């Protein structure tokens, strides 16, 4: 959301696609007994069908 | 792996450090897998 009307255009935050790959891009579900992701990996979202 | 069955005594110091590590987070996968109450029925079933 924009702050205000003279605010800095959003630039910053950059839209990053990806694909699973087996050594480089591993995606696993999230952690039932927290409902978050772990420590080292990364919040990403898939369009399931 | 199944063959491969490692385990350390359910809720102490060593399951602290195993947890709360980020690296070793997939140690801690196979953790709740196979645990012990106390230190003589690990030995037993390591003896065993």
């Amino acid at each position: 959301y924009k702050s205000f009307s003279d605010c800095e255009p959003d630039d910053n935050h950059l839209s990053i696609v990806t694909l699973e790959e087996a050594p480089f891009v591993i995606v696993e579900d999230i952690d039932p007994l927290t409902e978050t992701c772990v420590r080292n990996t990364v919040p990403c979202r898939k369009f399931v069908k | 792996s199944d063959k491969f069955i490692y385990a350390t005594v359910k809720q102490s110091s060593v399951d602290i450090y195993f947890r709360r590590q980020v690296e070793l987070s997939t140690m801690y996968r196979h953790m709740e897998k196979h645990n012990y109450e106390s230190a003589a029925e690990a030995i037993q079933a390591v003896r065993d």
